[PDB]
RNA sequence: GAGAUGGGCGAGCGCCGUUCCGAAGGGACGGGCGAUGGCCUCCGUUGCCCUCAGCCGAUCGAAAGGGAGUCGGGUUCAGAU
RNA sequence: UUUUCACUGACCCGGUGAGGCGGGGGGGCGAGCCGGGCUCUCGCUUCUGGCGCCAAGCGCCCGGCCGGCCGGGCGCGACCCG
């Protein structure tokens, strides 16, 4: 046969995203001694909208501690933020919305958006327009804290990585539905070349292991195992069970 | 002494200017681009009468590799005159076309009796 | 005093203001030779250093060491100089004894010491491969000739004029020096030819960083108090 | 001679001594690039026996070949 | 004027005559001085009261 | 978007890679030191020391993108900002 | 021989212009104990869309001209060992 699309995208000739008119990528402050102990405090300066992500962007510029310059950094945009508002960041700033501080000192229950996954990784959790993560539990000796991730998900992540204060701005963006596929396209072109999905059923047999046939009709179970090779691991992929939800 | 900045650059070390011990080549080379190589023939079509009756202008032919300083440093030196401005074109033939105008108290009508070309 | 001049003092608290141009010569960026040539003396320090190796690290102490350079400074081979020097003086001499010396190099100093000719070893600590002079230290013991460790290749290649030299030997000194090399050679033999067993039976290595053995301590005073 | 005493130690390849020089000599090595002149033999009797003299224009380089 | 034409222009043309002047405008340029004095004003304030405190303690 | 050096891989021609495992700056406000020319005045060309100093990576990539500055009249057989 | 627990030095991951890491001293705040000592804590920035670098000051040396005038160096400020 042939090499299916799924199997194409691997190397990224015209599946690559585009990122030309995307305005930085959004990372945490860097690690220093200032944020370590104390805290140090940033200037809002401006809220952006970049291509091909939900949740808007805030441009923080913070004084170098070492020389005379001024850093500007580039945040996951919080619920409530505002220009010209102040936010801390360090091991001891107050907990309030939008400041920046290590999840071994907030409170149990605490909302938190932009989650760092290891300690130094300037934030990789819940930083979706509307997701959040929520603190549990503490354990005081080994350093672990416990958070709930927004799929459910309960990890138990080093209490010395630090995670901003709050929501991520731009919730309920999926509530509205696209109407049309103009939306759509316009949609996936600041993404990536993905949206004209064609159905495996649709396709010729040397395109697809669906493909062929009198009839439109798969053939074979869509449950596929997970050690299957590449070109043959399409439809539900190793699924624990199928078919409509009943309950939890 | 102590370090302020956490980098470590490579120090400057002292970088000692050449002196051959013999040259590499005998004899510097010839200009092989002089006056006279640089200027062929001066046109003679009526195009060119008609510049250099009119504008005060001496047409010739140079070859490709020449500029408008050397154009005009040659002509000051074979014909002993005085150059105003140089205009010059590479023709379909392949050959460097150059239109010399002549300072105003020249003439070009002498100076083309006295080159030969009328 | 001018009521003018007063003191501007500077706040070095967080985020105040801006640091002050302190040593970070703890926190350079060094570049990777040096890297590689510091980690390697620190996995020396780690890795338990079998006792073939260790034994070169129990040096011979400064005022031994310092006696025995210079009465070997009385031995040193001659220079080329004077060696041409010597060259002219024997042809005029001819026209008109050999004197005792060092002996220098790890070959010339194991055939010694297995033929029983030299009254003491001396033995660089740095050789670059050890498995140079490893063995010599049990050679010398099992002849019998005093052997001692004296710290720097370098220094001991002064003695010839050379770069650098592993190993030289005393094969035979004078009138004037047989009492004193008599006692430098006594010294010699306790502290090292002696002590063989536990020279041979005493590994090396096997020490904590400073953080570590510093976190130990903590935690076993903490234990100690309850 | 020290050279036969230098020989039967690299016989020896299997003792604790040995052992601990492999290993120094390996991670050093690794640490180093795959392609670098050494400014001595590491094995001055081997190279010896293999061809070598201690004379202008005889270089030793030391590479490093990936396993398998 | 295009970028490259101020190279000609004079700097009477290029700015005005205070500070900040042709950089910054002048409603800014007051709320500056204004914000810059009165946060000098209670910076005094709360050194003199956190000094008391500290004192009468 | 293409593409060297470092690096890695490769039997090999070579390939990956574009800041990633590099000691990646040959510059300068200024001071001193030593030599030189110009009425050695004061300055300039200077070699060294003292001091200051980040580049997002060499380089290529648009005659429709960015990019200071020419217009009027006349003139040939065929050229005109 | 194996199972678990523990360590770090090979090996791996992340961040930085590799900028304050681990100990000890020093200082403040309480608490408990008789001006003294022990355990514990902290060390300077949270009303405001402002500014912040290229050391003030102190102490000790030396240079030049005539105690007066001009111009340099070192340490503290910015604890010590790893
Ligand atoms: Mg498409
Ligand atoms: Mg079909
Ligand atoms: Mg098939
Ligand atoms: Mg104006
Ligand atoms: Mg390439
Ligand atoms: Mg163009
Ligand atoms: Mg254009």
């Amino acid at each position: 046969g042939r090499v299916i699309r799924g199997q194409r995208k691997g190397a990224g000739s015209v599946f690559r995203a585009h990122v030309k008119h995307r305005k930085g990528a959004a990372r945490l402050r860097a690690v220093d001694f200032a944020e370590r102990h104390g805290y140090i405090k940033g200037i809002v300066k401006d809220i952006i909208h970049d291509p091909g992500r939900g949740a808007p962007l805030a441009k923080v510029v913070f004084r170098d501690p070492y020389r005379f310059k001024k850093r500007t950094e580039l945040f996951i945009a919080a619920e409530g933020i505002h220009t010209g508002q102040f936010v801390y960041c360090g091991k001891k700033a107050q907990l309030n919305i939008g400041n920046v501080l290590p999840v071994g000192t907030m409170p149990e229950g605490t909302i938190v958006c932009c989650l760092e996954e290891k300690p130094g990784d300037r934030g990789k959790l819940a930083r979706a327009s509307g997701n959040y993560a929520t603190v549990i539990s503490h354990n005081p000796e080994t350093k672990k804290t416990r958070v709930k991730l927004p799929s459910g998900s309960k990890k138990v992540i080093s209490s010395a990585n630090r995670a901003v204060v709050g929501v991520v701005a731009g919730g309920g963006r999926i509530d509205k539905p696209i109407l049309k596929a103009g939306r759509a396209y316009h949609k996936y072109k600041a993404k990536r070349n993905c949206w004209p999905r064609v159905r495996g059923v649709a396709m010729n047999p040397v395109e697809h292991p669906f493909g062929g046939g009198n009839h439109q009709h798969i053939g074979k179970p869509s449950t596929i195992r997970r050690d299957a090779p590449a070109g043959r691991k399409v439809g539900l992929i190793a699924a624990r069970r199928t078919g409509r939800l009943r309950g939890t | 002494k102590i370090r302020t900045s956490p980098t470590f650059r490579r120090p400057k070390t002292l970088r000692l200017r050449r002196q051959p011990k013999y040259p590499r080549k005998s004899a510097p080379r010839r200009n092989k681009l002089d006056h006279y190589a640089i200027i062929k023939f001066p046109l003679t079509t009526e195009s060119a009468m008609k510049k250099i009756e009119d504008n005060n202008t001496l047409v010739f032919i140079v070859d490709v590799k020449a500029n408008k300083h050397q154009i005009k440093q040659a002509v000051k030196k074979l014909y002993d005159i005085d150059v105003a401005k140089v205009n010059t074109l590479i023709r379909p033939d392949g050959e460097k076309k150059a239109y010399v105008r002549l300072a105003p108290d020249y003439d070009a009508l002498d100076v083309a009796n006295k080159i030969g070309i009328i | 005093v001018n009521p003018l001049f007063e003191k501007r003092p500077k706040n070095f608290g967080i985020g105040q203001d801006i640091q002050p141009k302190r040593d970070l010569t703890r926190f350079v960026k060094w570049p990777r030779y040096i890297r590689l040539q510091r980690q390697r003396a620190i996995l020396y320090k780690r890795l338990k250093v079998p006792p073939a190796i260790n034994q070169f690290t129990q040096v011979l102490d400064r005022q031994t060491a310092t006696q025995l350079l210079k009465l070997a400074h009385k031995y040193r081979p001659e220079t080329k100089q004077e060696k041409k020097q010597r060259l002219l003086a024997r042809a005029e001499k001819k026209a008109a004894k050999r004197p005792p010396v060092l002996r220098a190099g790890v070959n010339t100093v194991t055939t010694l010491v297995e033929n029983k000719k030299a009254q003491l070893v001396v033995i660089a600590h740095d050789v670059d491969p050890i498995e140079l002079v490893v063995f010599l230290p049990a050679l010398c013991r099992k002849m019998g000739v005093p052997y001692c460790i004296l710290k720097g290749k370098a220094r001991l290649g002064r003695l010839v004029h050379r770069k650098t030299c592993t190993t030289v030997a005393f094969t035979q000194v004078n009138s004037e020096d047989k009492g004193a090399l008599a006692k430098l050679v006594e010294a010699i033999r306790t502290n090292y030819n002696d002590r063989y067993d536990e020279i041979r039976r005493h590994w090396g290595g096997n020490v904590l960083g400073p953080k570590s053995v510093a976190r130990i301590a903590k935690l076993e005073k903490a234990k100690a108090k309850e | 001679g020290a050279y036969k005493y230098i020989q039967e130690l690299w016989r020896k390849k299997q003792s604790d001594v040995m052992r601990f020089l492999l290993r120094v000599r390996c991670w050093q090595y690794r640490q180093l690039s795959a392609l670098h002149r050494a400014p001595r033999p590491t094995r001055p009797d081997k190279a010896r026996r293999l061809g070598y003299k201690a004379k202008q224009g005889y270089v030793i380089y030391r590479i490093r070949v990936r396993r398998g | 004027v295009r970028p490259k034409v101020l190279m000609r222009l004079s700097k009477t043309k290029k700015h005005v005559s205070r500070a900040y002047g042709g950089s910054m405008c002048a409603k800014c340029v007051r709320d500056r001085i204004k914000r810059a004095f009165l946060i000098e004003e209670q910076k005094i304030v709360v050194k003199v009261l956190k000094a008391q405190a500290q004192s009468q303690k």
